[PDB]
């Protein structure tokens, strides 16, 4: 309890920039060290816990999400559930009295209503429980670079503190307000808070303050933390679809033919009623006994209450919900995270993939394959030597060869720096000789790579060098070593007899060569070979991608035939045809008239021919992408998923519909940019996200069928029913039960489904395709027919079959009945049969296989099977159903198999 | 007064060997006589005792018929009792019928014949 903290809450930071004229009389060291500056971190891991008690904490909770019993008093405000309760009083309330046993059926209305929206409320809370399940681990990843023993390592954002330090480049954010102490360039955004989307110069003269929320562009820096939490700047003020439209359009049309379709019922009950009664078969009884005639009122209303509750599905769009949320939970092992909650089903329906090349498609871990030290183009692998090793060892300072991991077996380490670097460096240790040895030499002028044609040079000991490109620095070259050797001055000698008649039959003819040039007009010392492998996976993953329509487009900055390597190497180029390539600069010539980007020439043109853009900028990507996503010729076009991720990835990944963003070296604007992050960058993670976005789509409709098929069967048996004898045979308990089996449980049984390799084969759907195909259709009628004429014929002429006397009709008080528990028996287990036939839209016929990747449908299924069991034996006068034995059992158990034989009946006779 | 018959079954379904408990429970005064009937053909026939398994028991308002070892050729049919005293008569109708004979064998046997008949389609799609 002892800091300096005279300002608690605005420590120094209140606004730019007339603040560091006087910022605790002016010494911005001073008030690092009243509040701890470089370099130190802590020893106690409870010091760090008293700073947190005293300002603060920095983990900002939502109010979250919503408590259980909220969802219970949610989801009994349904109007149709509270008529249903009134007239299940009324129902009672007219047993007491009357001029016994008359007592359940409405007990049994009002606590099964009660379940009922247990199960839904317990339904939406598991719900909301996965999609924290998502939150809590996208919360992680975002780490930081805090100056910890000089050992410097990478924190999360939750658990930093006040105090230190953090050392921050281009590419990442601000977690945590502050004071700037050494360097640099430094632009940042301002985006997040003014409305000045600009770059904005930071320095220990002009503001050496720093906001969170937002986000670096260039240069880089180091700072001392002021606030964290809600004591933050950004916190005080933070206090202070796509598929879905199809779904409401459909669940309003079913929600108007329910609702006209239960009025026909009950307006045919009562007057089928009063007309067989008091006007017909009469006879008028019209006296003081009343209530018994309300009585029958009310059972007529209650069957038009029970069957709106069939015809309207409660909830429709939820079923996309649901998948979406048990998808999301799965795809996260599978690499594949996602960060925006409709980046998953719109793609979906994706038609290119406007991707990298470094990282995305090769394996980023390069070699040095060929060389040309002894004059020539010989195969994979002397005081000039020696100083050709001066040169490719004390190349910079931060090299980091860490050479041994990961489980000292087979030879594959593992590199920190800029790849090419490392590869050169590796397969300068493979030629015996020890690196590290010669690394202290110590450090006079070592240049990075900003020049004025950027290379990366030194200067030490008066033996000057620089890496760099041969069309860069080999033009400025003067003479080669002569076989070990001598010298041989330049001339155009050089560069058609060596620069093309040599380099350019190079490998394919990749790749990235660079030099490592003596200095002092220079010395060609060596070139390169260079070849970074594509991973094994990536032509398998090309041509499964290729054959589902979607056409990959390679983008690159590089230069210029490398892309072409590795374009014909992997299969974008089918070296038949079809089609040409890119320079750089020619995609922002064609077209400009004047100045430019005519829409109409570059939609038109050269569209389907860009498969590789090599030498782009951000600026080029962003050019193509907006040319991409327009109106255009075929008027189906495009949903495109870009990749990437450089700082200046902003508007072109935020345009597409998709985006997507590397996470193993990948900046953090291109993350709060994007929409999904990758975990391991591998291209063949898009294909499984193209799988997933099919699977989703796919698992709608394959619900949808199921839902369907009970809706029609359900309200043709109640009319129908009710029309010939003046009741329907569902009774208003085990109605409900056939809600909770196909509303709710239904979606949670079979919506959850992993995908598989057939989702791959078909062309991509276009988004104004119908959402009840003509196989859906088919399905549909084909088990509606079925399920009709079993249920009539169990319903009309079960009792002249094999046993017993007829339940139809039946007065009020009453017997539960005996023949109309094998109607229910039959339709109930004929639905359950049902469920295992709805799992396969698009073709037939594996139904047994293979249900053993469920865990959930394969509960659901047999949990409901032996929850019938239970309901059938017990609860007799309850439920309405009465004590059933085999052989009885065993008819309906063979129906049910009879329906699971006809609809594999229906997977022939097409159209 | 005229007798009138209250509680009894409407039907009976029992098997091979049990024993079929008939009933009537009748009001009334005076306690009218127990008949006990069957129905054959159109017409009430009596019960004739040359199967040795019929056993009444009469009661002054109660009636049991308890028809021991029961087989399917000859005991279901239509029963009825009749309950007779000096003001008139009363008769309710007790049907029974019996299920035996393999008994419920028959679509065991059909649900082993289905499987068998959707795995032999899924064999024969599957080469
Ligand atoms: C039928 O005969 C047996 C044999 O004695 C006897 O016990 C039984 O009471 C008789 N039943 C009737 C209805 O006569």
């Amino acid at each position: 309890g002892d800091m300096a903290n005279n300002s608690v809450a605005y420590s120094g930071v209140k606004n730019s920039l007339k603040e560091a004229n006087h910022d605790g009389d002016f010494g911005i060291t001073l008030a690092e060290l009243r509040a701890l500056p470089n370099e130190g971190l802590s020893g106690n891991p409870a010091d760090l816990e008293r700073r947190e008690a005293v300002f603060g904490k920095n983990f900002i909770p939502p109010k979250k999400p919503k408590t259980f019993l909220q969802l219970v008093w949610e989801a009994l405000q349904d109007v149709t559930l509270i008529i249903l309760e009134i007239a299940a009083i009324v129902s009672l309330g007219l047993s007491f009295y009357q001029p016994e046993t008359g007592w359940i059926e409405g007990a049994a209305i009002l606590l099964s209503v009660v379940c009922v929206v247990l199960v839904t409320a317990f339904n939406d809370w598991s719900k909301e429980k996965q999609f924290r399940g998502l939150q809590s681990r996208i919360e992680q990843e975002q780490k930081f670079t805090v100056i910890r023993g000089g050992q410097v390592i990478q924190i999360p954002v939750a658990d930093i503190t006040v105090g230190d330090i953090a050392q921050v480049k281009y590419g990442d954010l601000l977690p945590a307000d502050g004071i700037l102490i050494q360097g640099n360039d430094l632009k940042i955004d301002e985006s997040s808070l003014t409305g000045e989307s600009d770059h904005v110069k930071k320095s220990l003269d002009k503001d050496p303050l720093l906001l969170s929320g937002t986000h670096v562009m260039e240069g880089s820096g180091r700072m001392v933390v002021t606030a964290v939490g809600v004591n933050s700047q950004t916190g005080i003020i933070f206090t202070l679809s796509v598929l879905q439209g199809k779904l409401t359009k459909l669940a309003v049309q079913i929600g108007k033919a329910g609702l006209l379709m239960s009025a026909i019922t009950v307006i045919i009950l009562v007057l089928y009623f009063v007309i067989d009664t008091f006007w017909v078969q009469k006879r008028p009884w019209l006296a003081e006994c009343t209530p018994i005639y309300i009585q029958y009122f009310v059972k007529f209303f209650i069957i038009g209450v029970t069957v709106l509750v069939v015809a309207v599905p409660e909830g429709l769009p939820l079923a996309v919900t649901i998948s979406l949320a048990y998808s999301v939970k799965k795809m996260m092992k599978d690499n594949n995270l996602v960060r925006h909650l409709d980046a998953c089903e719109t793609m979906g329906n994706a038609t290119a993939i406007c991707s990298d090349k470094t990282g995305t498609l090769t394996m980023n871990r390069m070699t040095v394959v060929q060389a040309y030290i002894n004059e020539k183009h010989y195969k994979k692998v002397p005081p000039n030597i020696l100083s050709y090793l001066v040169t490719g060892i004390s190349v910079n300072c931060a090299y980091t060869s860490k050479i041994l991991p990961p489980e000292k077996e087979g030879g594959l380490p593992r590199h920190v720096g800029n790849k090419t670097e490392c590869a050169l460096l590796g397969l300068l240790l493979d030629l015996k000789r020890d690196y590290q040895d010669v690394r202290n030499e110590i450090p006079y002028k070592v240049y990075t790579f900003n020049s004025v044609r950027k290379s990366m040079s030194t200067v030490l000991k008066y033996r000057i060098f620089s890496k760099g490109a041969s069309e860069i620095i080999l033009k400025k070259c003067f003479k080669i070593l002569s076989a070990n050797g001598e010298a041989k001055v330049f001339r155009p000698r050089d560069r058609d007899d060596i620069v093309k008649t040599v380099i350019e039959p190079m490998a394919s003819e990749g790749l990235r060569t660079i030099c490592l040039a003596f200095r002092d007009g220079l010395t060609c010392i060596a070139v390169v070979g260079i070849e970074d492998p594509v991973r094994p996976e990536v032509p398998d993953a090309i041509k499964k991608c290729q054959r589902a329509g979607i056409t990959v487009r390679m983008v690159t900055g590089d230069n210029i035939n490398t892309a072409r390597a590795i374009a014909t190497k992997c299969g974008i180029l089918h070296p038949g045809e079809d089609f040409l390539c890119l320079e750089g600069k020619d995609f922002n010539r064609r077209i400009r008239n004047e100045k430019g980007e005519i829409e109409q020439e570059r939609i038109d043109k050269i569209w389907p021919k860009l498969r590789v853009l090599a030498r782009s900028s951000p600026t080029d990507k962003h050019t193509l992408v907006k040319g991409i996503i327009d109106s255009t010729v075929s008027d189906q076009r495009q949903v495109v998923a870009v990749t990437g991720d450089g700082t200046n990835d902003g508007p072109a990944l935020k345009k597409a519909d998709v985006g997507f963003a590397m996470g193993i070296a990948g900046t953090d604007v291109a993350k709060e940019a994007s929409d999904i992050i990758l975990t391991d960058d591998n291209f063949t993670s898009i294909v499984k996200a193209v799988m997933w976005g099919r699977n989703v789509y796919d698992s709608i409709s394959k619900f949808l069928q199921f839902q369907l098929t009970v809706n029609v069967v359900a309200v043709i048996v109640a009319f129908t029913g009710a029309c010939i004898t003046q009741d329907s045979p569902l009774k208003a308990v085990q109605m409900l039960w056939v809600n909770l089996i196909m509303d709710t449980l239904a979606s949670l049984a079979l919506a959850t489904e992993p995908p598989t390799e057939s989702l791959l084969l078909r062309k991509p759907y276009g988004r104004n395709k119908p959402l009840i195909s003509r196989t859906m259709m088919k399905n549909i009628l084909g088990h509606a027919f079925y399920q009709l004429v079993v249920v009539f014929t169990l319903l009309f002429a079960g009792e002249k079959f094999f046993d017993i006397d007829s339940g139809r009709n039946a007065p009020l008080h009453a017997p539960p009945s005996e023949h109309y528990t094998i109607v229910f028996n039959t339709f109930v287990l004929m639905q359950l049969f049902n469920e295992i036939n709805a799992r396969k839209i698009h073709g037939e016929r594996n139904v047994f296989e293979g249900i053993f990747n469920n865990a959930i449908f394969c509960t659901i299924v047999l949990g409901t099977f032996v929850v019938q069991i239970i309901i059938v034996q017990f609860g007799g006068k309850p439920f309405s159903c009465s004590e059933l034995s085999i052989e009885q059992w065993l008819w309906s158990i063979f129906l049910g198999m009879g329906t699971l034989l006809w609809g594999q009946l229906i997977s022939t006779i097409p159209t | 007064a005229a007798p009138d018959i209250t509680g009894h079954k409407r039907s009976e379904n029992k098997n091979e060997g049990q024993d079929a408990t008939m009933y009537c429970k009748s009001v009334g005064y005076p306690h009218p006589d127990w008949i006990w009937r069957k129905k054959e053909n159109g017409m009430p026939m009596d019960i004739v005792n040359t199967s040795g398994r019929f056993f009444i028991i009469n009661k002054e308002n109660y009636t049991e018929l308890n028809i021991v070892n029961l087989q399917i050729t000859e005991d279901p049919g239509e029963y009825e009792c009749n309950a007779t005293n000096a003001i008139g008569s009363a008769s309710v109708v007790t049907v029974l019928r019996v299920r035996s004979h393999l008994a419920p064998l028959w679509p065991f046997l059909g649900i082993l014949a289905e499987i068998i008949i959707l795995v032999v389609i899924i064999v024969v799609y599957e080469k």
